């Protein structure tokens, strides 16, 4: 159920055996927006996936994959670049070869950047900028962390890196010591042998070095005419089961489909503004940091302000003592969410962090949920409220509150 | 020695510009029908010409009676 790490021929491997008819192959390269030299280099390097290699052209890579009936996908986060390809289990060797060729020899033709790669990045950046909530969350991330993981993931409208910079970054990043291989087919030994045989020609460089994360605080404001948002942010140390339990105790999302909820945030909203503003919370683990955020949205700024004050009071109320039933409910919900975040074969923000970390990412993490006690949650909350939080306000700025008025 | 070695069932046939024997074999009935229609139209647009009338239309039975002259001794001066 959980990936088991292994190392063959200097290649990091992590396999999983499932009873299905399909499979998956991915490479998790530590070359995300955290390590980029300039702005937007990681995005363009990721967009260069499955382009004209030294042995094949883009036409071949696309048309012949279509003939074989397979899907090729790419992904970019603030800390990773993921190249994946799902297929029927009968075509493992071909896709292993394709991924190895893409990683190793992916000759960067100067006229492809100005014809196929850059417009796609522009369109993706525009689509991201249209989404208000994603922009607000990115601004909160940038305000909380200084520059380590607080960079800008997508390409800004006023940047244009040369092909030489991308080629240099690719030559410095695509090395045998800077990624791993994730497979979840019905056979593991065969996939392991294939990956060991094929991913052994890339030169063995050295992992990229980045400074430890620097944590601070700050508040940003912006104007909008549509719906209004007010997001809180509490930077936290490396993720622990207590943090997941706290995030599930805060709650915000209903269990039953058409209902309100009995979590602290739901009750705060109900007793504050008669369910005219919704508050949800979630946790985003990282390599050496975490961010717990509370998002309050609605159309009435007065209701948003009132429910924000009520939710802050409710969160502050957790530092004294917690009844056992609340802890049990939070533990159950957190365990359910954490285990349900593993079913898809696509690597989300939770599974990738567990896989990259080699210190019992999932095998012992689940066992640590049942040992959470109210004292531990109280201590975590008390340590969380020492430094001030970071807020982002979107909409009418004369009613949306500051942090000092919460 | 094969286009798409993993799938040897495929092959590439001679072609000029999307002109392939497989497509060429398909359009033959259309060409034949168009030729027949053109021939029929040319026939129908020229059926009062004296040479055609006396050579092709007249000898055919059950149709030559209508396509024959019916002038008695009162004829060309």
């Amino acid at each position: 159920i959980s990936y088991t790490p292994k190392k063959v021929e200097g290649v990091s491997f992590a396999g999983r055996e499932t009873p299905t008819a399909t499979g998956s192959l991915s490479v998790v390269i530590n070359a995300g927006s955290r390590y980029q030299p300039d702005a937007g280099v990681s995005h363009l390097l990721e967009k260069f996936a499955f382009k004209t290699t030294e042995e094949r052209s883009a036409l071949r890579i696309t048309r012949e994959s279509e003939l074989l009936g397979g899907q090729l996908s790419t992904q970019i986060t603030r800390e990773h670049i993921i190249l994946t390809a799902r297929f029927l289990n009968e075509y493992l060797e071909y896709y292993a070869r394709l991924l190895a060729e893409v990683v190793d020899a992916t000759k960067f033709l100067p006229f492809q950047l100005t014809e196929e790669v850059l417009p796609t990045a522009r369109i993706e950046s525009e689509l991201f900028r249209e989404d208000i909530l994603r922009v607000a969350m990115a601004k909160l991330h940038e305000k909380a962390f200084h520059r380590g993981i607080g960079n800008e993931v997508y390409l800004p409208a006023s940047a244009s890196p040369s092909i030489s910079e991308i080629k240099d970054f690719a030559s410095k990043a695509y090395v045998k010591s800077n990624f791993s291989v994730i497979s979840s087919g019905p056979d593991v030994q065969k996939a392991s042998d294939l990956c060991a045989k094929y991913f052994a020609v890339i030169p063995d460089g050295s992992p990229l070095k980045s400074a430890p994360t620097k944590i601070s605080s700050g508040e940003s404001r912006v104007y909008s005419k549509g719906t209004n948002y007010f997001c809180l942010g509490f930077p936290a140390p490396a993720a622990s089961p207590e943090l997941f339990v706290l995030s599930s105790i805060l709650g915000g999302d209903a269990a039953v489909k058409w209902s309100h909820g009995n979590t602290l945030l739901a009750k705060a909203a109900g007793t504050a503004s008669e369910y005219k503003a919704t508050a949800v919370a979630d946790l985003t683990p990282y390599s050496d940091a975490s961010l717990l955020s509370v998002v309050i949205s609605g159309s009435c700024p007065k209701a948003i302000k009132a429910t924000a004050s009520e939710s802050f009071k409710a969160l502050k109320s957790l530092s004294s003592n917690i009844p056992n039933d609340v802890v049990k409910s939070g533990i159950a919900m957190a365990k359910t969410k954490y285990l349900s975040a593993f079913e898809p074969v696509t690597l989300n923000a939770i599974s990738a962090s567990s896989l990259v970390s080699a210190s019992k990412g999932s095998d012992a993490f689940i066992s640590g949920f049942d040992k959470v006690t109210p004292a531990s949650i109280s201590k975590v909350v008390s340590s969380l409220l020492a430094k001030p939080a970071s807020t982002v306000a979107v909409g009418n700025l004369d009613v949306l509150p500051y942090y000092d008025e919460l | 020695i094969s286009f798409f070695p993993n799938k040897p069932m495929y092959h590439v046939q001679p072609h000029i510009s999307f002109i392939t024997p497989e497509r060429t074999m398909k359009t033959i009935p259309a060409f034949s029908r168009w030729a027949f229609a053109a021939v029929a139209g040319v026939f129908v647009f020229a059926m009062q010409v004296p040479k055609v009338k006396t050579t092709i239309l007249q000898p055919i039975a059950f149709i030559g009676d209508h396509f024959k002259d019916k002038t008695p001794e009162e004829d060309k001066w």
